[PDB]
């Protein structure tokens, strides 16, 4: 049950949590430039709704 | 395999050791002969876990 | 007054190596082998000039030498270099693993050969400054800055950029594994000098005034913990060691001695020196889950070490079992088990020294690392597994070497403090024994039929084998005769000591 | 208030550089040169870093209710200044094989140093559009000069359409809060109404667009791969250093800005900065996209001070520093890579891929780049880290506690890139301006080491600036 090491694995994970996230982040890009003026609407709504909770 | 159950008896031989510092101080065979009853006026229960263990 | 001098030598020999690589390329091994001769003899001479047989209760401040430099005088950050009797041990031990390095890279000419000299240099010289540092901001810039050269010597010597598992696995997990703990421990030098800042006034960062600074309970265990976190990723501790026996199957083995033998000691160091003494109720509160992480790192290392069938793994899976004894020393209430730990760690740098020199010296001779493929080869080398079976028998717990005195005084001080840890603890050795053997009979004792490659052999040079002939008359006289060592750190010890009894 | 000769001594950094443009016009017009416009346009570049002595020699004062001249903003003309002359040293060795009118280049960047060097200046709301849009307008047309390729138009144009929209949400923004304070001056201002309020979040769109931050990053990949590298060094260093000047002394004097509503909002946006700048970072084998997406980071470090600048004056030479830093490791970077293009050779073939070798191909050149690349990261003997580390101990004094574990940890994620362009200058192998410009970045990567070994003296014209 030791021949592959177990915790230098499970203390990988926030590399690979890290990797994956980081490619989904990477595919969240498109390109295309209606979208980007979309974030910057999207981001404009949420910093008034976090404005206005506050 | 008799490396191995040798160890085995020699963790068991310093586990007596150990115990022996711990409660007379000094290791030397005659000193511990006219120490031990000295310092075993009071307690004696933990003896028997130095010597089984020496045994 | 040494001490500017004694840290500068590494950085002055790798700039003079780099200069003289136009005018020669035989200069640069000529020139590191004289450049740490001058730094033993600074080591050497404050062991002999200075008293180190002095006061054992002369409080918590007590140094051979010391020096002081306004850096940055706004937080008051200083050069303030300061040697201890313990801190001399390391310099000269660091000193001697540095002969050994230039030594095991002589007769090694490359395209470029100064540019891993000026690293080598520069990496030793990073190690002396973190055993002489009292400042914490000197304390964490050599604590970091060690730890960049030693990247670029397994990325660019691990193997001559053929391959890519000497960088993305090996390499990087090293870099990543320190430095996010080093932040950790950084962030918990800053909260450690703000509350300091609020309780006095002055933006210091000083280990004496930082000492007994005031601070409520639940806030000195957390930087605790953040202390403990960057000193158990650099040694070996159960959670987070992944890095080491990459680290050290990878790099060339004069770049694994110093990734074993000295880049292993920092930590306790730092262990007794700086997280010891800053946090003593915390320090008290954290003790029995560091004697639990203590035996399981123990127990762990050595299966792990019998489980392996590589030999750079296999010595890189017995340091992790080493160092588990020298946490259970650091964090009990004893005087004798604080000296036996200091033993059992110039010990612990010595047979993982020769082991690594010897491995990578078979490896040259065959040009094979897996060990179950060899086996037998004691019909035809003459010196090589002689002297190497005296290493594995140094390294389980065998008397007249300096692991049995080491590990062993622990045991009675960790007896002296608590029994049920100390008992389980000592069962280590039983399997110490069994990954002993199972290197030796793996490795040297079978038939030489058991490889096509084992029917042609060299043979040994003369200076191998008189580096090997000190180190292994080095360690009998450290385990026959430790007197002189245990004299030196007996006050350093003692007020860490008291100091801990004391502060509680 | 009317002309004195106190206000004209405040304004000579304003001054050379318009003077210059109208000389470099006449050489244009007159001879239409190429050596003849670098060298004019260099030397008042040159003569404004000269006159900024003779500003020091005047105090903290005003010129207009537009502008207001301290210390802190003779810093800030002094970085956007080292830009431009990096920018057109940088920029003669690319438009050397340039095919036809190589000339128009250096009175765009002419322009574009009047408007660095005016947001450096700010006291009042129009000072701060006449700034950003200098800028631009250089920006708009630089990116595009060289439209002969497919990409360059391409980043023009995205670049373009993307700039005018953030201007735009500044302006409605700018007007908004205006309707409730009698007066746009920042002083003035503020004297927690939710108009205010919304028309400060608009500001923060139409300027979180050009200092690339979460919601707004989207263009600093493609323009930087389509834009020539010249104009690279300019759109990574100069154009960002300017425009956080005044976004900082907007909060510092505003009494808006010490309310916790925008303080929240604009934590989030610096949380999410690093996190979404050094995540999407790691998969890229281009050097130019590398480097734009490293530079959405930078610039959430500067946010994460920003934040306690109201906690503690120790944020305000945090920031000067960050910033020194920053501009000496971009520059050093960005120059290695416009080195390489030493002709024009059409679309430059640039990428980490491309970067095999390079060691034994140009051995001075890959050592500036490794060096300029450790200092992006955190390692130390680089000035880099000591920007790093006051940015922590900014975040420790405010008790920004996930801000601070966002930069560690984003420190963390962000280490792995930056080492394997270090190291992929060491595999294997697969005229006289270009020796200033190898120069300008060997002159850099000397600096960077000194300042990180020693940074003292670096700190003592940060508080001297510092008011």
């Amino acid at each position: 049950l030791l021949k592959r090491d177990p915790l230098n694995s499970m203390m990988n994970i926030p590399a690979v949590l890290s990797r994956f996230a980081g490619k989904g982040l990477l595919l969240s890009e498109n390109g295309y430039l209606r979208w980007y003026v979309a974030s910057m609407s999207i981001g404009a709504v949420v910093v008034l709704a976090l404005l206005m909770v506050l | 395999k008799a490396f191995v159950v040798t160890r085995v008896g020699d963790v068991f031989l310093a586990f007596a050791l150990f115990i022996l510092y711990n409660e007379l101080g000094t290791l030397n065979f005659r000193e511990m002969v006219e120490l031990a009853p000295a310092h075993f006026a009071d307690g004696n229960n933990m003896l028997m876990w130095a010597t089984l263990m020496l045994l | 007054m040494l001490l500017p001098w004694l840290i500068l030598i590494p950085f002055i020999g790798g700039f003079l190596c780099w200069q003289t690589e136009r005018f020669g390329v035989k200069v640069p091994r000529w020139i590191a082998l004289i450049t740490m001769g001058l730094t033993l003899a600074l080591s050497l001479q404050l062991w002999l000039q200075g008293g180190y047989s002095l006061t054992q209760s002369a409080g918590i401040p007590q140094w051979q030498s010391e020096f002081d430099m306004p850096w940055i005088p706004r937080f008051g950050i200083s050069i303030h270099l300061a040697i201890d009797g313990l801190s001399l041990l390391m310099v000269v031990l660091t000193g001697l693993l540095g002969v050994l390095a230039v030594l095991c890279s002589w007769k090694e000419i490359e395209k470029y050969q100064g540019f891993f000299h000026l690293n080598l240099m520069w990496i030793l010289g990073g190690v002396i400054g973190v055993f002489l540092a009292i400042d914490m901001f000197l304390f964490f810039f050599f604590w970091e800055m060690m730890l960049v050269p030693m990247y670029f010597l397994i990325a660019l010597w691990g193997h001559k950029a053929s391959d890519g598992k000497t960088r993305i696995t090996a390499a990087t997990k090293f870099f990543i594994y320190t430095q996010a703990s080093g932040l950790v421990m950084l962030i918990a030098i800053l909260a450690l000098v703000f509350v300091h800042y609020n309780a006095t006034g002055v933006w210091t960062f000083n280990y004496e005034e930082l000492l007994n600074t005031p601070m409520s309970s639940g806030v000195e265990y957390l930087l605790m913990l953040g202390f403990f976190i960057a000193f158990a990723v650099k040694m070996p501790v159960v959670p987070l060691h992944g890095w080491l026996p990459d680290a050290h199957s990878q790099a060339p083995t004069a770049g694994s001695v110093d990734l074993a033998g000295i880049l292993l000691k920092t930590a306790a160091y730092g262990l007794l020196r700086f997280s010891l003494p800053l946090f003593p109720n915390a320090s008290a509160e954290f003790a029995p889950i560091a004697m639990w992480l203590g035996v399981i790192g123990i127990f762990y290392g050595a299966w792990m070490a019998f489980a392996q069938t590589d030999i750079k793994r296999l010595i890189a899976y017995t340091s992790v079992s080493h160092m588990g004894f020298v946490l259970i020393a650091i964090y009990t209430g004893s005087q004798l088990a604080y000296q036996g730990a200091v033993i059992q760690m110039i010990a612990h740098g010595l047979s993982a020294a020769g082991l690594f020199i010897l491995c990578g010296q078979l490896y040259e001779r065959i040009h094979t690392r897996d060990m179950r493929m060899m086996g037998g080869l004691w019909s035809k080398m003459k010196w090589l597994p002689a002297l190497s079976l005296f290493f594995a028998v140094a390294t389980l717990g065998m008397p007249g070497t300096g692991n049995f005195v080491g590990e062993f005084m622990i045991l009675f001080g960790s007896f002296q403090v608590v029994p049920v840890i100390t008992v389980i603890s000592t069962f280590g050795l039983v399997f110490a024994s069994v990954y002993s053997l199972a290197m030796l009979h793996r490795a040297y004792f079978g038939k030489a039929k058991s490889q096509i490659a084992s029917q042609e052999l060299p043979g040994m040079s003369l200076r191998e084998l008189f580096m090997i002939l000190l180190l292994v008359v080095l360690l009998v006289l450290l385990g026959f005769y430790p007197q002189p060592i245990l004299d030196t750190s007996h006050s350093a010890i003692g007020n860490i000591q008291q100091w801990f009894v004391n502060s509680v | 208030m009317t002309i004195t000769p106190q206000n004209l001594i405040a304004l000579l950094p304003l001054l050379i550089v318009g003077l210059t443009v109208v000389v470099v016009m006449l050489s244009i017009a007159w001879r239409r040169n190429h050596f003849l416009n670098a060298t004019l346009s260099v030397i008042g570049l040159n003569a404004a870093l000269v006159s900024l002595w003779f500003v020091g020699q005047a105090g903290a004062m005003d010129v207009t209710p537009l502008m207001r001249v301290d210390g802190f903003a003779m810093l800030y003309t002094g970085l956007v200044l080292l830009a431009s002359l990096a920018t057109c040293t940088f920029a003669y060795p690319w438009l050397e094989g340039y095919n036809d009118n190589k000339d128009e280049f250096y009175l765009l960047v002419l322009i574009a140093a009047l408007g660095g060097i005016l947001l450096a200046n700010a006291n009042h709301l129009a000072s701060l559009f006449l700034g950003i849009e200098l800028i631009s307008l250089p920006l708009f047309g630089l990116v595009g000069y060289a439209f002969r390729q497919k990409r360059s138009l391409e980043a023009s144009i995205k670049y373009t359409i993307l700039s005018a929209a953030a201007s735009s949400f500044l302006l409605f923004g700018m007007a908004l809060v205006y309707a409730q304070s009698g007066d746009l001056s920042f002083v003035a201002l503020g004297k927690n109404e939710p108009l205010l309020l919304a028309g400060f979040g608009l500001m923060i769109v139409g300027l979180g667009f050009k200092l690339s931050l979460v919601p707004f990053h989207l263009w600093t990949p493609d323009v930087y791969q389509g834009a020539p590298a010249p104009v690279s060094t300019f759109l990574a260093t100069a154009s960002k250093i300017a425009i956080f000047g005044v976004v900082m002394r907007l909060f510092l004097y505003a009494p808006v800005g010490d309310s916790e509503a925008i303080r929240v909002v604009l934590a989030i946006i610096a949380f999410a900065s690093i996190i979404f700048g050094n995540l999407m970072a790691l998969s890229q084998t281009n050097i130019k996209r590398l480097l734009g997406y490293s530079s959405i980071s930078h610039l959430g470090y500067l946010l994460v001070a920003l934040i306690a600048l109201q906690t503690g004056e120790m944020s305000m030479e945090a920031v000067g520093v960050y910033l020194a830093g920053y501009l000496f490791s971009s520059l050093g970077a960005f120059g290695v890579v416009s080195l390489m293009s030493s002709p024009y050779r059409g679309p430059d073939a640039d990428s980490l891929f491309s970067y095999r070798g390079l060691f034994w191909h140009r051995p001075i050149l890959a050592a500036v780049m490794t060096v300029m690349m450790l200092s992006l990261a955190g390692i130390p003997m680089t000035l880099g880290f000591i920007g790093k580390f006051y940015v922590l101990a900014v975040g420790v004094q405010a008790h920004l506690w996930w801000l601070v574990g966002a930069v560690v940890v984003g420190s963390a994620i962000g280490l792995y890139y930056y080492l394997r362009v270090a190291v992929s200058l060491y595999l294997h192998a697969p005229n006289w301006q270009y020796s200033a410009g190898g120069i300008v970045v060997l002159i850099s990567a000397l600096l960077v080491l000194v300042l990180g070994v020693w940074p003292q003296p670096l700190i003592s014209i940060v508080r001297l600036a510092m008011p």
